[PDB]
């Protein structure tokens, strides 16, 4: 489970800060478990891609 | 990043309208469609090339593929007369680009 | 509901300056980036600037780069656009529109538009 | 980490109307998104990954 997320095999969703700029966007821009999306009560589908490696480790930090 | 869009589209009450805005690589971009009636603020009617917001009539349907992205309004009322604007974030130069606007005419 | 109000427009001399405040309400102003668009009196929409959900990334058009400058204050729920060295062809209707995505570095597309403040520039 | 999991406070995409803020869906035409399980997201993902 530590070697798995090194390969990126654990698709743990990155958290959307909601108060600090990130690499979020819409569904279409995800391409350029693919990405994790939210529908805020005052916004469109905000989608942030899972990291290609250390997704679980990056989430835990 | 030029976003070509027809200067005008004329339809009849009951028919359908297709406003087709086209870029070089519009298939790889998030096309948003806004509606702006005369003397009013533009209104988002299509997002993510197809996601219709809340309250927008379900007759409105966007599309995006290849070099062109189209907005189709089916069974247009006389209250659909407005200017419809494409909008994409060109990531190569990091700039938002609007289309030329298509003045819909519903006779 | 979600509603943006622009302020600070009006007639200015050719070469003057303005700061269009944009008070947003009905939404979490801290989580969404604010665009700035202008529409010439009879022409199409023209993107003008964008500022991220906190202010880290700010983008400008090439015709206004080095003259216009976005800014914001999430505590006061406002967004500003300092427009310096305003030219004659700069008269338009300026809208501030919130981006539709939380904490996005790029303004992929507006969600709620402002009312639009009419800026005129003439002797 | 498993108590952190049974509370469903770590979102793992299993392997569509959408929904720091926890993302509530994972997406791959329209935007089709599978919801993330409320509790034991990692456990269910591991159970399906080996099955």
């Amino acid at each position: 489970l530590v070697l798995l997320d090194y390969q990126g095999m654990l698709p743990v969703c990155p958290l959307i800060p909601g108060s600090s700029t990130t690499s979020t966007g819409p569904c279409r821009t995800c391409m350029t478990p693919s990405c994790c999306c939210t529908k805020p009560s005052d916004g469109n589908c905000t989608c942030i891609p899972i990291p290609s490696s250390w997704a679980f480790g990056k989430f835990l930090w | 990043y030029v976003l070509t869009q027809p200067p005008s589209v004329s339809v009849a009450p009951g028919q359908t309208a297709t406003i087709t805005c086209g870029g070089n690589n519009i298939g790889g971009k998030s096309v948003h469609w806004f509606q702006q009636k005369c003397g009013q603020a533009p209104l988002l009617i299509i997002s993510d090339d197809n996601d219709r917001p809340s309250g927008i009539p379900e007759r409105v349907s966007g599309s995006n593929s290849g070099n062109t992205a189209t907005l189709t309004i089916s069974r247009v009322e006389c209250g659909d007369e407005a200017d419809y604007y494409c909008q994409v974030w060109d990531t190569t130069s990091d700039q938002l680009v609007f289309g030329g606007g298509t003045m819909l005419t519903v006779l | 509901q979600m509603r943006l109000v622009e302020s600070g427009g009006g007639c200015v001399r050719p070469g003057g300056s303005l700061r269009l405040s944009c008070a947003g309400s009905g939404f979490r102003f801290t989580g969404y980036g604010i665009h700035w668009v202008r529409q010439a009196p009879g022409k199409g929409l023209e993107w003008l600037a964008y500022i991220s959900n906190d202010g880290s990334k700010k983008y400008h058009t090439d015709s206004v780069k080095g003259r216009f400058t976005v800014s914001r204050d999430n505590a006061k729920n406002t967004a500003y656009l300092q427009m310096n060295s305003l030219r004659v062809e700069e008269t338009a209707v300026y809208f501030c529109a919130k981006d539709g995505y939380l904490s996005a570095a790029r303004g992929y597309g507006m969600d709620v538009w402002g009312q639009g403040i009419c800026v005129t520039v003439s002797p």
